[PDB]
RNA sequence: GGUCAAGAUAGUAAGGGUCCACGGUGGAUGCCCUGGCGCUGGAGCCGAUGAAGGACGCGAUUACCUGCGAAAAGCCCCGACGA
RNA sequence: CCCCGGGAGGGGAGUGAAAGAGAACCUGAAACCGUGGACUUACAAGCAGUCAUGGCACCUUAUGCGUGUUAUGGCGUGCCUA
RNA sequence: CCGGAAGGAGUGGUGGAGCCGACUGAAGUGCGGAUGCCGGCAUGAGUAACGAUAAAAGAAGUGAGAAUCUUCUUCGCCGUAAG
RNA sequence: UGUCUCAACGAGGGACUCGGUGAAAUUGAAUUGGCUGUAAAGAUGCGGCCUACCCGUAGCAGGACGAAAAGACCCCGUGGAG
């Protein structure tokens, strides 16, 4: 049963979950927009969203917070000085996702999940 | 127009195979080809190149080829309507196949079927 | 000289499956389980060559006190009076058919319900 | 052997009786409002790469 | 014609079945001989002048077969044949 | 030579008596897989046939004549060995 | 269609080069069985499996076509080893 | 001390759904129900009566005297071997 959840296992262990949500929001900060699995766009969303309301604040407390996940110095900075204080009057909303289509290999349907 | 014997009929009407076209030794089996094939069949040329676009079996792509030599045929060897071509008949049949003995628990082998298709489809205009 | 079997087999095999025609499944396409079904075959076939007799022997008796009853005689009673009556020797198939020609099986009724009091 | 086996091979009727349900369903393919070609519904026309806007190459 | 009532019956095929038609698979059957089999008869030993059977080579180009053997798909003499 | 295809494969054109021989190259049976069509099947108990009758369909050893299919009724315990 | 049976003929379709009928003679001469033999094709079924639970992600490139090939940056795994 | 009263919650790898590749043992043919009875004496398949619209998918193992090895026990053979 599971009458309440946390998303996805995707098919993975504690540790990997938190290592691609990572990996996968440092890239998307990177980049601006990235194409993946529908599925692990739709997992990326909200913590890569929350990622950014961290960094929205400012201080060095909330660059040592951002600094917990994304483990890249520069993408950390740019998420800091660049990205965050540009979303300042924007509440919530970071982040949006749109599909395109199937793959051919597994036949799996990818979409591009883009900054807002 | 009659004849008398076989052999002149034979010598002057040599039978052609309008709208039709074959991928034959096509390396799939025919089951599955026949999914596929099933949803295209007597629907009109354009939906079949759609239909064939948007669905996501390994086998819309030979029989999507196929489709088109028809379409091709029906119009430069045949003369005729692209704007009124449909799939009036389309079907998968059974190729030779390839064996593969393949190792198994304790020391028994086993023969895999790598089947392969003939694919042939037939276009034609869909009057009424 | 060698004579293997060549034309032969393939023709009484044939000559079986044509026996077959409407047969379900395998019974009509593959040659031993048609010939199997062809030995029951012969049974029902010569058995029924009998019984198609029994059959209809039945079926006029049925009519045929039908009609009786419809008059207030019976089966039992009609062929009794009317065999009592200088023999009619009609068949039991032909007594059926007047009962197809109401007003004539009325009167053999008749004459039978004679010979009879 | 194999403890559980099937008993006799089954019929070509029963065999086709199963299958009544494998048919695919085929697309619900519409018209692309600018490159007047055809997309699957709530994804991105792949011939022009439109989305109301335009966010794909090509 | 209209409503209500009671009654009777039709068509639909996801799929299946028998028959037909047209193909696909497969390579039986017919025809055929490039290969065998037997009987009859013929002929019957090779080798230290190197046997039997092989290895490695020989070609413009050569993997296999044939032929040959550093004089290597071959060299010399005689007879035959005559493009 | 031309067409669709990266190719494979095919459709034309041309050679040929023939391509109803095209190099997966004489014939090309059967099992086995398919496409189309006729007649049919979703209250039904089944060695799958057999007899009987009605319905529908077709007419090249073939209009009383059937042939194919089908509904319902009756009947009906595969083959062989032992 | 024909004969009492094994069976035989007519006609139409294929096929592309050999073959019926009669009389006699000789047989490797007649298949459903043998857990028979060789070969082909079915059912189980689009099922079980895809071979260590050391994860993988994004960008870029090439190409007819890329989850799987190349490049970049990260990640995870062995390290008396998985050098 | 989850062996147990007596099992719970959580994890991962399967099992499930989609796309790719795709076996096996087994298979007289099958249009393959229940009770009771009868039958070579344990009936889907005979008799009577009941029940039951067509077709699948995930699952369980009571039947199909389920599958596998022409019983290793037992007897038999004027069988064999140590
Ligand atoms: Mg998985
Ligand atoms: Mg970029
Ligand atoms: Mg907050
Ligand atoms: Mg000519
Ligand atoms: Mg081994
Ligand atoms: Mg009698
Ligand atoms: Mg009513
Ligand atoms: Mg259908
Ligand atoms: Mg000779
Ligand atoms: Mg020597
Ligand atoms: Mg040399
Ligand atoms: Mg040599
Ligand atoms: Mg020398
Ligand atoms: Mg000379
Ligand atoms: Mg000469
Ligand atoms: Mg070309
Ligand atoms: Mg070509
Ligand atoms: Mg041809
Ligand atoms: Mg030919
Ligand atoms: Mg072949
Ligand atoms: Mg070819
Ligand atoms: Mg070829
Ligand atoms: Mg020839
Ligand atoms: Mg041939
Ligand atoms: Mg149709
Ligand atoms: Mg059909
Ligand atoms: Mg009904
Ligand atoms: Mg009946
Ligand atoms: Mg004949
Ligand atoms: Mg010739
Ligand atoms: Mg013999
Ligand atoms: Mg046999
Ligand atoms: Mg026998
Ligand atoms: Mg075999
Ligand atoms: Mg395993
Ligand atoms: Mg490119
Ligand atoms: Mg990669
Ligand atoms: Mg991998
Ligand atoms: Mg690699
Ligand atoms: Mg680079
Ligand atoms: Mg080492
Ligand atoms: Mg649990
Ligand atoms: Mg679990
Ligand atoms: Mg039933
Ligand atoms: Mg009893
Ligand atoms: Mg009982
Ligand atoms: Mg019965
Ligand atoms: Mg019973
Ligand atoms: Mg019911
Ligand atoms: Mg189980
Ligand atoms: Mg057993
Ligand atoms: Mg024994
Ligand atoms: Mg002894």
């Amino acid at each position: 049963m599971r009458h309440g959840k946390a998303g996805r296992k995707l098919n993975r262990n504690s540790s990997a979950r938190v290592a691609l949500a990572r990996a996968q929001a440092t890239a998307l900060l990177r980049e601006g927009r990235i194409q993946t699995t529908l599925t692990k766009a739709k997992e990326l969303r909200p913590f890569v969203e929350q990622l950014i309301t961290t960094a929205k604040g400012g201080d060095l407390h909330s660059r040592r917070l951002v600094a917990q996940d994304i483990h890249d110095k520069d993408v950390v900075r740019k998420v800091m000085d660049e990205v965050a204080p540009k979303y300042a009057e924007r509440p919530g909303g970071y982040t949006r996702i749109l599909r395109v289509g199937t793959r051919r290999g597994d036949g799996v349907t990818m979409a591009l999940i883009e900054l807002v | 127009a009659t004849f008398r014997n076989k052999k002149q009929r034979k010598q002057q009407v040599k039978l052609r195979k309008p709208g039709f076209a074959v991928a034959k030794y096509v390396r799939m089996s025919p089951r599955k080809v026949r999914l596929v094939v099933d949803v295209i069949r007597g629907k009109s040329v354009q939906d079949a190149e759609d239909l064939l676009r948007f669905i996501p079996r390994s086998a819309s792509e030979p029989v999507a080829k196929v489709l088109n030599s028809a379409k091709a045929n029906a119009l430069h060897n045949d003369e005729m309507l692209e704007d009124r071509l449909f799939v009036k008949e389309a079907y998968v049949d059974a190729g030779p196949t390839l064996k593969r003995l393949i190792p198994r628990a304790r020391g028994s082998a086993n023969i895999i079927k790598k089947r392969t298709s003939h694919i042939t489809i037939i276009v034609a205009e869909k009057g009424n | 000289p060698r004579a293997k079997t060549g034309i032969v087999r393939r023709r009484r095999h044939k000559k079986v499956l044509k026996r077959a025609k409407g047969f379900w499944g395998s019974r009509s396409k593959q040659y031993r389980n048609a010939f199997q079904t062809l030995l029951n075959a012969a049974t029902y076939e010569y058995r029924d060559r009998r019984n198609k007799k029994r059959d209809f022997r039945r079926l006029w008796i049925q009519r045929i006190n039908a009609g009786a009853r419809l008059h207030g005689m019976n089966y039992s009673t009609f062929i009794n009076g009317l065999k009592r009556a200088n023999i009619d020797l009609n068949r039991k198939v032909l007594a059926d058919i007047a009962a197809r020609e109401p007003e004539a099986f009325k009167a053999l009724v008749d004459a039978s319900r004679n010979a009879r009091q | 052997a194999k403890h559980p086996v099937p008993k006799k091979k089954t019929s070509k009727s029963k065999r086709d009786m199963r299958r009544s349900h494998h048919a695919l369903t085929a697309p619900n393919l519409t018209e692309c409002p600018q490159c007047h070609g055809k997309k699957l519904s709530h994804h991105i026309c792949p011939n022009c790469g439109y989305y109301d806007g335009r966010q794909v190459l090509a």
